RNA sequence: UCAACCUCAUCUG
């Protein structure tokens, strides 16, 4: 009777923003960007590729409650560095490096066929 | 500070399993691909169940469960279907949803085994893999099944009945040297299928520099789908959700300037 | 008769004005939420839609508690009713009602139960005053009462079943008075034997344990990855313990972020050698056994229900004492989220192989076994042979006794000494015992070695049958076996005999369960 | 179940 | 009492400290006028604990000796528990 | 009551085994021979097939409640 | 006639005594419920020795 | 029920065989109300002539 | 021999036990006799000449393991559980949910739960077969890892996999039924099966009465939600009264079946069955059959749960801490048997005091097979895919669903209704 | 309505205050028949 | 804009 809606895992309802970006003033150079309504799939994937970075100086995430979708993102990187700019450089890396991965399975496959 | 180049090595194809090898690429990476296998790769199932009459043993929701249940061949037009919430006319359509019919009487003292053969689907791309068969439900002489049902495209985190995969085994360091897991007793544990070591050595020595590559998988496909375009719909699908998150957040941050 | 209507239990003074049945309660299953705060408790939506909390419309809520009334009943953020200054009730449920949604100064709007609101926690029997507790309340999905593990001991609650009543207080304050006066942080400290009622307990004490050893070296992406559950971190990397080769935290580093402000502890692991505070190496302990924590940094140890259990002088009892109570539920708090995300990386776990010991043990088990039940048989020959001579205060049947019972006990002591010897380090029965979590060295023994003597009403397993105590046993026959020890294991699985002599003990513990609920429950109402 | 000293 | 011959504990007692913050709660709740300058906290509970930080709430408890006699302390008078 | 479809633990399809693991049995093969013929591999779906209790044919035998 | 006696189902005086499965079946009983038991105003009773 | 003595309850040694060792309600009627054994029979009476 | 293999023919043999009885084979004893009988739990132990305990042995147990009743019967390797656990697993198995009869369809019973899929034991007794468990089971059989996974496993609680969930496991159907009796008390004054009428009735609520039929009762196959009018009876007053009935609060269900008969009186009398199918949720109980039980934590996808190398991912996650203190250790006994039998294609036989059955046989066998003597396996997490340092105990054990259930037990009150002489709130 | 009888498993129309027995059987167990609006069954 | 009390038995922690 309580049970939530399966389709509120991914789903936004209205109203709702996929991303918000707050500064963290604990720490200069520091920003937490909570994504909404995902999940450890993409957050994991943020995270390493974030660490990739030399200049991350931190990069985590945390899903604040299972029962919840939500996903938290704190990425610190160095002066002269935006963590913005930061988490854009990790999704349009992580974009090329799946559909490289693409191009070489579809190779990959026309040569276990035909051969 | 950029991303690596992966490699990807097919070793088996077969019409129910694809094994492959993904090379120079990180953990991360390769566990979302295969969790996007299980949940995030849209097939087309039924979800909408109406039932004229059942006077089988199974209660009406069972019968429904197991209609669910059903694999549908989704090969190439989940990709062209719409979802229900994209679809702009009310409830379903041809372009949001499939629509197959049962009609099956048990006329004859025989029992009747209701099989998914027996599913009707009003548009030939969409058939219950059947080209045994599924048991819907066994009808006893004078019991009558009479449904319509409508299947629609939908992914595997709503509902399990949109997984189209069935077991999907990944393995990283076969050989245990980065030490992840550490046996309390080495020489009990079995050997990988994918284990290059000698039998006498039941661990390859510690790499301190080591990082997990070269990531196995071996993806069974439930005949919804092709198993190798389970694996490129879970590429392509993984994108598109970067895709949509970046362009997300660079209107966030268009906007905070 | 009135006698009747007014007399006892269920009469008009005890039943009825003593205790009686309340509006704004809600009972429901408990489950575990490790997420959650000590205080926070979980509501499922319906009994935060059907509970509601009367609020006056001020100048400065007048807009907030208007939108709510908008939304409503069904609109769950929504008010059940509208209560005017002269006391009409207008009722959002049933019927628009338009003209009656206005809102004024003075007005109550009984809104429904949202986060934040403090509600009473209670689980029957209310043996102590932290078995009613407030709590802050979280909305989340589902039907169950979700609450923090480490406030599971002091309302003697497990998640098997068990069921909670929630009370909410109707005014400010009401509100107000619970707060103060029982809000589970403020609760920490019992003032009944002056030691913490809570502490860590379950998978984060033995997750603690094998964290705080000095093996565990963290890597850089799982001390970024912990230190994101760590609410009060300070937003700074600690240097790594070890900056070369490459750079590795250690899991005492990471925990030393755990422990707020400047605390001064020392404590002492469970297998904390007696040697060596006397002799040399007092303070390098080779076993990192010990525990020193010194402004608010772990030194040296390895924590276990000692240090961070619900004992005096443990480091929780010296965080209420020194830093507060606020501190403390946060201090309760980070050490459960950040050890259960490091256990979701090395991971628990209990299998046969744990129960299965060495082939040398086994043997020897045997071997003293074989040695006990020879000098019982000594025993017994000597008795029959008129050579044994009372003991002083017993009789020669009460002696024999005695000296049978020791000697069966000293064999059992001593299997269950060679079993805990076979323990290896990766042993997780030994992990739990020595984390203290769960479990004895007396349950790894009788798993392992011997499950003991079988003893009902303070004696071994009676002649319930004509001088014998089963038909299959020869009359006039007080060995081991035929009085009730059991030398098998549980892995090696009881012989029916021993099965049946174990069910009645097992059946002799039941009945004194039960038997003991209500004569405690008598003599506790009489002292009250 | 253990022993005279123990539990039952 | 007066101000002499006060026998009672300076501090004020945890009951004592709940009772003035619920009651000064419930005041707030009912437009009463706030002594603090509220830094945009709309709950009476967190403005009442904000005037009792400030010591400003206008509450003075009678406390009842035992023997039958009050003694009137002040809020301000009385030394904050917490 | 009736063999589930898929396998509760991977998803693998069993619905349509257990007939085709009826006749197999009858046949002469072991119920371990039976299930390696059907292509169950992982002890979860061995499971499915090897532990099922068909009981729609008992509740079969009692006639409908329209004819 | 003096009165009426609860039978107890699959005794020896019961309708369904004696009755294969199948005539069990037509019956719509069980071939695999125990019996033992009396029908009083509906509801099944069981005697506790 | 509400005898608290602990003699009547305890299980006998002359239970076995004849009334499930395990099998007991938990409560007020520990070791009260008991289950017969698998292999039990109970007699039904015969004349002694 | 002779009697042995003519039982074994026993059809079309016409030899039976009480043949065996008349042989003198057998004999029946009481406990005044068995005060007075020399007995041999096995014959080839006891009964062959050794070291002479006893020579005059005058009967030998059947089997020993008849000492256990129906329930306990079911318990697998009871000899190596506590043996307060095995009380406990008594009572719960009498709580489980399975196919209770067969002839369930046309029961008209109150409170009836039946499971979707129940499956018979991989790990069963002997006895077993003699108790129907095979014919009418009840339980599943689920993939089970003993690991301290995310905390919600703590305590009793147990983690299950929601994918699981979704395909069938442990769904389970409950049926209400609700008797209603027209009936005349008062020559005048009778009641009567209708649709009750706003203007025509005094008596009425908010309640929908449009489902209602012409005859007053529902059609089956109508959703009807809580409070919902199942059943339509209006009274004659001396305009008219509702009696009507109405659905459990928060029932949720669909009409199955509506008999409509003539009771002794003559009166009639009406029957209405509602089925309400009752998916696990996080709340619901479970419980292994070795007496320890406990409610789901939560429930994680199968993306979620942690995965072997072959991509099993366990049915239900159990927390490790439940096995010392109760020293259950026939429950880790029936998952290396199960994982053993699962893999083989056997049944294995847990009966209580086979003494051919060790725990090493079992490792041994399991070896053959490709996996650890201890039945371990390196599990991945799910969450990073990063390898769990500690290996995890796996295998296939018999869960049951028990009928407590959270839905049932969720309740809330606010200024409802009041009793008439204390005037307080009013109870249930 | 029309009820469907228990044993002969004819449908036969019965009137409301009319005693419930089947024409040419005499069976006094009616069952109500399935209605004709028709729900709809997620599959989930 | 809206339903009884007794009694017993069975289960729950
Ligand atoms: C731990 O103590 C609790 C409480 O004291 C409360 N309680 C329970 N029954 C009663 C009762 O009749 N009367 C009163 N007054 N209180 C009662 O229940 C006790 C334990 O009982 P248990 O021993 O069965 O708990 P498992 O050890 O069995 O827990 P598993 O592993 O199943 O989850
Ligand atoms: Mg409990
Ligand atoms: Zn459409
Ligand atoms: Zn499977
Ligand atoms: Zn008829």
């Amino acid at each position: 009777m309580n049970a939530p809606p399966a389709f509120e895992s991914f789903l936004l309802f209205e109203g709702e923003k996929k991303i918000t970006i707050n500064k963290d003033t604990k720490v200069p150079n520091a920003c937490l960007f909570t994504i909404n309504k995902e999940d450890h799939t993409l957050g994991n994937i943020i995270k390493s590729q974030l660490l990739k970075d030399p200049q991350v100086l931190f990069a985590g995430y945390k899903v604040p409650h299972p029962l919840e979708h939500k996903i938290i993102i704190r990425v610190q990187t160095t002066p002269d560095y935006s963590p913005q700019e930061a988490f854009t450089n990790a999704i349009t890396d992580l974009i090329s490096e799946l559909s490289l991965l693409e191009e070489r399975f579809r190779v990959a496959i026309k040569d276990k066929q035909e051969g | 500070p950029y991303a690596n180049q992966p490699t990807v090595r097919i070793t088996e194809l077969t019409d129910e399993n694809v094994k492959f090898i993904i090379e120079n690429t990180d953990l991360a990476v390769a566990n979302s691909i295969r969790r996007v296998f299980i949940a995030e790769v849209p097939i087309i199932a039924i979800d909408w169940v109406q039932i004229d009459a059942n006077s089988s043993v199974l209660h009406d929701e069972f019968i429904a469960h197991r209609l669910g249940l059903i694999p549908l061949t989704s090969d190439d037009i989940v990709d062209k279907l719409q979802y229900s919430r994209d679809c702009t006319c009310e409830e379903f359509c041809p372009e949001c949803s499939v629509e197959f019919t049962l009609d099956v009487r048990c006329n004859e003292d025989q029992t009747r085994h209701v099989t998914s053969r027996d599913l009707i689907s009003n548009s030939p791309r969409v058939i219950p893999v059947t080209s045994d068969d599924i048991l819907i439900v066994k009808l006893r002489k004078g019991q009558e099944l009479r449904l319509r049902a409508y299947a629609k495209k939908g992914f595997g985190k709503e509902h399990a009945k949109w997984n189209p995969t069935a077991g999907v085994a990944f393995e990283y360091d076969p050989d245990n040297a980065l030490r992840h897991t550490v046996y309390p007793k080495p020489e009990e544990w079995p050997k990988s299928e994918y284990s290059e070591l000698d039998e006498d050595e039941s661990q390859a020595p510690y790499d301190p520099n080591g990082k997990p590559e070269r990531f196995y998988y071996n993806v069974e496909s439930c005949g919804s789908l092709r198993p190798e375009t389970i694996v490129l719909s879970a590429l392509s699908g993984l994108k598109k959700k970067l895709s949509d998150l970046q362009t997300q957040l660079s209107h966030e941050i268009q906007s905070d300037v | 008769s009135l006698k009747q209507r007014l007399k006892g239990k269920e009469g008009r003074v005890r039943g009825n004005l003593m205790g009686k049945r309340v509006d704004f309660s809600a009972r429901t299953v408990i489950t575990p939420d490790p997420n959650l705060s000590i205080d926070q408790v979980g509501v499922p939506r319906s009994i935060a839609a059907n509970m509601t909390f009367a609020e006056i419309v001020t100048p400065f809520n007048i807009d907030r508690l208007q939108e709510l009334v908008r939304r409503g009943n069904s609109q769950y953020p929504g008010a059940k009713y509208i209560i005017r200054d002269n006391g009409d009730r207008i009722d959002l449920r049933f019927h628009p009602k338009p003209s009656d949604l206005h809102l004024q100064t003075g007005y109550k709007v009984e809104r429904h139960m949202c986060d934040g609101d403090i509600v009473i926690f209670n689980r029957q029997p209310t043996l102590h005053k932290m078995s009613m507790m407030g709590h802050r309340v979280r909305i989340l999905p589902w039907s169950t009462f979700r609450l923090n593990l480490s406030v599971t001991t002091p309302y003697n609650a497990d998640f098997d079943g068990d069921e909670m009543n929630l009370h909410l207080p109707q005014s400010l304050e009401t509100r107000a008075e619970i707060q103060e006066l029982a809000m589970v942080p403020r609760m920490i400290v019992t003032p009944q034997s002056n030691r913490p009622v809570m502490g860590i307990v379950q998978d984060t004490l033995t997750a603690v344990r094998k964290f705080t050893k000095r093996d565990v070296f963290l890597e850089r992406g799982e001390v970024m990855n912990l230190l994101m559950f760590l609410s009060t971190w300070d937003g700074k990397v600690p240097q790594p313990a070890i900056l070369k080769p490459r750079p590795l935290w250690t899991g005492k580093q990471i925990f030393s972020l755990i422990i707020p402000g400047h605390i001064n502890c020392i404590r002492t692991h469970s297998t904390h050698p007696d040697d060596e505070d006397s002799g040399p190496y007092k303070h390098i302990s080779p076993g990192d056994t010990k525990v020193v924590v010194e402004n608010g940094e772990l030194i040296m140890g390895i924590l276990c229900k000692k240090s961070l259990g619900t004992s005096a002088g443990s480091l929780v009892h010296i965080s209420y004492l020194e830093m507060g109570h606020d501190i403390t539920r946060l201090f309760y708090s980070n050490i459960q989220t950040v050890i259960n995300n490091w256990l979701l990386i090395e991971g628990h776990t209990i299998g046969i192989g744990d129960s299965i010991a060495d082939s040398k043990t086994y043997q020897d088990i045997q071997n003293t076994i074989k040695k006990a039940k020879q000098d019982v048989i000594e025993v017994i020959e000597k008795a029959h042979n008129n050579e044994l001579e009372p003991t002083p205060g017993n009789t020669l049947r009460q002696t024999f006794e005695n000296q049978v019972n020791r000697i069966l006990n000293d064999a059992r002591d001593k299997t269950g000494s060679s079993a805990q010897k076979s323990l290896s380090e990766y042993n997780n029965f030994k992990s739990m015992v020595v984390s203290g979590a769960k479990g004895s060295k007396i349950n790894i023994s009788q798993v392992i070695a011997v499950v003991g003597q079988q003893n009902v009403e303070g004696k071994r397993i009676p002649f319930g049958f004509k001088h014998r105590t089963l038909p299959h046993f020869i009359k006039d026959d007080y060995g081991p076996e035929s009085r009730g020890f059991v030398e098998n294991s549980y892995l090696a699985g009881l012989t029916p005999t021993e099965f049946f002599f174990h069910a009645m003990g097992g059946r002799e513990g039941l009945i004194d369960t039960a038997v003991k609920t209500a004569e405690t429950g008598y003599i506790q109402r009489r002292l009250i | 179940i253990w022993g005279i000293g123990c539990n039952p | 009492q007066a101000n002499q011959k006060r026998i009672t504990t300076p501090y004020m007692t945890k009951y004592e400290r709940a009772r003035v913050l619920g009651t000064r709660a419930l005041q707030i709740a009912m437009c009463a006028p706030v002594m603090v300058e509220l830094e945009g906290e709309t709950d009476p509970l967190l403005i009442a604990m904000k005037e009792l930080k400030a010591r400003k709430i206008p509450i003075i408890i009678r406390r009842y000796l035992p023997d039958g006699s009050y003694e009137d302390w002040g809020v301000d008078e009385l030394i904050i528990s917490d | 009551m009736i063999i589930p479809v898929r396998c509760f633990t991977c998803g693998k399809i069993v619905g349509n085994k257990w007939e085709a693991y009826l006749g197999l049995l009858q046949a002469e093969y072991t119920e371990g021979d039976a299930l390696d013929a059907l292509g169950l591999k992982r002890y979860c779906c061995r499971r499915m097939l090897l532990a099922h209790v068909d009981l729609i044919e008992k509740l079969l035998n009692y006639a409908p409640l329209e004819k | 006639f003096i009165g009426k006696i609860p039978i107890m189902l699959r005794s020896t005086y019961c309708l369904l005594n004696g009755l294969t499965d199948r005539d069990l079946c037509e019956l719509n009983e069980c071939p695999l419920d125990p019996g033992g038991y009396f029908i009083i105003n509906g509801s099944e009773k069981v005697l506790i020795a | 029920r509400d005898g608290k003595l602990a003699k009547p309850r305890q299980l006998h040694n002359t239970l076995w065989g004849m009334v499930c060792p395990a099998e007991t309600p938990e409560g007020h009627a520990v070791g009260l109300v008991k289950n017969l054994a698998l292999m039990a029979y109970i007699s039904v009476g015969s004349q002694p002539s | 021999k002779r009697h042995i293999d003519q039982l074994k023919e026993r059809e079309y043999n016409n030899y039976s036990w009480q043949d065996l009885v008349a042989s003198g084979v057998v004999e029946y004893i009481d406990t005044l006799e068995e005060e007075t009988v020399m007995l041999a739990m096995t014959p080839d132990d006891l009964q062959e000449k050794e070291v002479a305990y006893c020579s005059t042995y005058t009967h030998c147990e059947i089997h020993p393991s008849m000492i256990l009743g129906v329930c306990a019967s079911i318990i697998p390797f009871p000899d190596h559980n506590q043996s307060p656990r095995n009380t406990y697993q008594s009572a719960m198995g009498k709580q489980a949910m399975g196919v209770y009869i067969t002839n369930f369809h046309v029961r008209m019973d109150t409170l009836a739960h039946v499971l979707y899929y129940p499956q018979k034991p991989l790990v069963t007794t002997r006895s077993m077969e003699y108790l129907r468990f095979r014919e009418l089971p009840a339980g599943i059989n689920s993939i089970v890892a003993i690991a301290s996974y995310t905390g919600y496993n703590q305590e009793d609680s147990v983690i299950m996999n929601r994918s699981a969930v979704d395909r069938g496991f442990f769904r389970s159907v409950f049926y209400r039924s609700y008797k209603e009796q027209e009936s005349k008390k008062g020559f005048d004054q009778e009641e009567v099966f209708e649709k009750p009428t706003r203007e025509t009735c005094q008596g009425m609520r908010h309640a929908i009465y449009d489902k209602l039929d012409d005859d007053g009762l529902i059609a089956p196959g109508v959703r009807v939600s809580g409070d919902d009018v199942i059943i339509g009876k209006t009274v004659t007053l001396p305009t008219k009264r509702d009696c009507s009935t109405f659905l459990r609060t928060s029932e949720t269900g669909i009409v199955d079946q509506v008999m409509v008969t003539l009771n002794q009186e003559g009166y009639k009398f009406c029957k209405i069955r509602v089925r309400s199918v009752r998916i696990p949720q996080i709340g619901d109980k479970f419980a292994s059959r070795h007496g320890q039980k406990g409610t789901c934590g939560i429930q994680y996808r199968q993306e979620d749960m942690p995965f072997t190398c072959e991509g099993i991912t366990p049915d239900i996650i159990i927390n490790p801490h439940a096995i010392p203190s109760r020293m259950t250790i026939g429950h880790l006994i029936e998952c290396l048997q199960g994982k053993v039998s699962a893999n083989k294609g056997e049944i294995g036989d847990a009966t209580p005091f086979n003494d051919a059955v060790n725990v090493q046989k079992i490792s041994n066998l399991l070896s053959d097979y490709g996996y650890h003597l201890r039945g371990n396996e390196v599990l991945y997490n799910g969450f990073t895919g990063r390898k769990i340092t500690s290996q995890i105990f796996i295998g296939p054990t018999y869960y049951q669903r028990l009928k407590h259930m959270v839905d049932d037990k969720i309740h809330s009150r606010a200024r409802g209704p009041i009793q008439i002489l204390n005037r307080q709130p009013m109870e249930g | 309505m029309i009820y469907i009888c228990g044993e002969c498993h004819t449908e036969n129309e019965i009137k409301s205050r009319d005693p419930i027995r089947c024409r040419e059987c005499g069976y006094r167990i009616m069952y109500k028949k399935r209605t004709k609006r028709l729900v709809v069954f997620d599959a989930r």
